[PDB]
């Protein structure tokens, strides 16, 4: 079918752009390899990776849920990483949303408020992707849910979101809105591997500390304590627990 | 089930109650021991943040549903001395305080009248709990007749 | 045995209507007295606080505590009966700006304790963080002779505990400026702290 060849290209394109997106290290400084999927450009590894991810996200949005949301998140991450380098990819990166504003709706030109709209639309596309089977790959065909991989998207959404609130009297994002946009995950949280559950409560404590909410911190460290106590395996002493009990 | 508490100035409690329906008599099953004071003390802070906001997130005494967590909404009232009348509502489905929002504003005003009536005793200091047998009947007849 | 701090009592709703034990009332019922019967009790404050005090300053700041324990009662009463139990009472504006509670104290606290509204409310123009409140006749200290103003402070503790329980940590100090034919004019300066001062800026 045409949808079969489009599904083959949807499988091909995002992974074909993702390794070139992962071909950046310290902004690609003097790493001249054998020039087979390693270009070693001076200041255009982000630009070539952004063009690859732009073509891949355009082809996946033409092939329009899970891989579509991952493609839109890949285009958002490529635009954010290209803007993170102080380069000339501003008008090209803002006009690079030709299929991202067709499937998503960015409609902005500010300092990552366009990426805030694209991230909210990416979480909406992953929420649309939740209305499917719980795991669509081969090794993920009898996995937990989509509830173990929506959560990794929105916790790095919060990690990228709250840094816009630097304390001073200008507030880029009102102080209540990421407090609202972190309480959306009241997923059951019952079963997964534990070292995700230490990290989510630790960075949720750190985002509450940098916002300045000194009792929601006590709530999430109490959730960290309850999750640490009831684990069935055995753990060892580490001096992280020393300062954790000291701050609580 | 319903949880109601009067939180003082230093966050020390002065009145602490739950009241619940007779269908589930042992109310709040494995939350009353271990989450129900933590969500109260954690979500004092957004009530404290809303005490200096002119318009919310021209009365500034009643406050709406200020937090919603596992489908439990809390409602708040900041009195003139600063004793805050925060109360957690629990149900089976998604509970609505909007069906009682016109109603239980006259439950917060009719418990604030009882707090003013127990403030005027000169033997009653601040930062000590209400050890009053009259206060329990005066709050639970109000909870029974007006919910 | 209703709220112990050992536990939260779990009790089911819709029980019986119990007996009625003590019922009070809260409206004003404007009942008068004689100023001699006030001034006798004010001099019997001072005739014991002169006795159990060693220096001047601790006499100042424990004559102030009696006013503190009238101010923290009166703040909850006066707004609640000015916004008007079973009378379907509403709410006021729960004021939260420093020259919106000074207008309330200036026009309502002094019209409650005393018959008249206090006359003037003066900002300190040449600096910031001093706010004068004056009258022309302190009617409680008016039977004290001399000039030393320690016996003033029972009224100024009424001011301070009004604001300390209102979320506005301040400190009052009374002085005497005999302006004109009002020989007892008796300014109080309310002097807010530094840590409040940023908050009304933001």
């Amino acid at each position: 079918n045409r949808s079969q060849q489009k599904s083959l290209g949807r499988q091909m394109k995002i992974l074909g752009n993702f390794q070139l997106l992962a071909g950046r290290y310290v902004d690609a400084l003097n790493s001249f390899v054998d020039a087979i999927t390693t270009l070693y450009k001076v200041r255009d590894y982000l630009w070539l990776g952004s063009a690859l991810d732009g073509i891949s996200i355009c082809f996946l949005l033409l092939s329009y849920n899970s891989i579509s949301i991952a493609a839109m998140q890949s285009p958002r991450n490529s635009i954010m990483s290209l803007s993170a380098p102080a380069l000339n990819i501003d008008v090209e990166n803002i006009n690079l949303p030709l299929l991202i504003k067709c499937i998503s709706d960015k409609v902005l030109y500010y300092y990552d408020l366009s990426l805030m709209h694209n991230s909210e639309y990416a979480p909406q596309v992953v929420y649309c992707e939740f209305l499917l089977k719980t795991l669509t790959f081969m090794t993920s065909c009898y996995k937990s849910s989509e509830f173990s991989k929506d959560v990794l998207d929105n916790i790095v959404k919060n990690q990228h979101r709250a840094l816009s609130d630097i304390p001073n009297s200008p507030m880029f994002p009102r102080f209540e809105v990421y407090f609202y946009s972190n309480k959306l995950f009241e997923l059951q949280l019952k079963e997964m591997q534990v070292e995700a559950q230490i990290k989510i409560y630790s960075t949720m404590a750190e985002v509450y500390r940098l916002l300045g909410y000194k009792r929601k911190q006590l709530f999430v460290l109490r959730l960290l304590m309850v999750a640490l106590l009831a684990t069935p395996n055995k753990i060892a002493w580490h001096p992280d627990y020393r300062t954790l009990i000291d701050t609580i | 089930p319903q949880y109601f508490a009067i939180i003082g100035k230093k966050d020390n409690p002065v009145y602490e109650i739950e009241f619940t329906n007779a269908e589930n008599p042992q109310g709040f099953p494995q939350d009353l021991k271990e989450l129900n004071p933590f969500i109260l003390h954690a979500s004092l802070d957004i009530v404290e943040d809303l005490q200096w906001q002119i318009n919310p997130t021209t009365d500034n005494c009643y406050l709406g549903k200020v937090d919603h967590f596992y489908g439990l909404a809390i409602t708040a009232y900041i009195s003139y001395s600063g004793m805050k009348f925060v109360m957690i509502h629990g149900n089976s489905a998604n509970s609505s305080v909007v069906i009682d929002d016109n109603n239980m504003r006259s439950f917060y005003q009719e418990v604030h009248e009882l707090y003013v009536k127990t403030l005027m005793n000169p033997f009653y200091k601040i930062t000590d709990p209400i050890r009053s047998p009259a206060f329990d009947s005066r709050v639970r007849t109000l909870a029974r007749k007006h919910l | 045995t209703v709220g112990p701090k050992q536990a939260i009592t779990s009790e089911a709703s819709t029980t019986y209507i119990p007996s009625r034990i003590y019922s009070e009332s809260l409206l004003f019922k404007r009942q008068e007295a004689s100023l001699s019967a006030m001034a006798f009790l004010f001099q019997e404050m001072i005739s014991q606080l002169h006795r159990t005090c060693k220096t001047a300053g601790d006499f100042e700041t424990k004559l102030s505590d009696y006013g503190h324990n009238i101010g923290i009662r009166l703040l909850e009463l006066l707004n609640f009966r000015a916004s008007s139990s079973n009378y379907i009472t509403k709410m006021r504006r729960r004021d939260l700006k420093i020259l919106d509670i000074l207008q309330f104290i200036h026009g309502t606290l002094w019209s409650y304790l005393f018959n008249h509204v206090s006359d003037d409310l003066v900002k300190s123009s040449e600096r910031d963080n001093e706010y004068m409140i004056v009258d022309n006749f302190p009617t409680l200290t008016q039977f004290i002779p001399g000039e030393n103003v320690s016996c003033e402070y029972f009224v100024c503790g009424i001011i301070k505990g009004f604001l300390f329980n209102a979320g506005f940590p301040c400190g009052v100090t009374a002085h005497r400026m005999p302006q004109g034919g009002h020989s007892q004019r008796t300014v109080y300066l309310i002097q807010f702290d530094r840590q409040v001062l940023d908050r009304e800026g933001l």
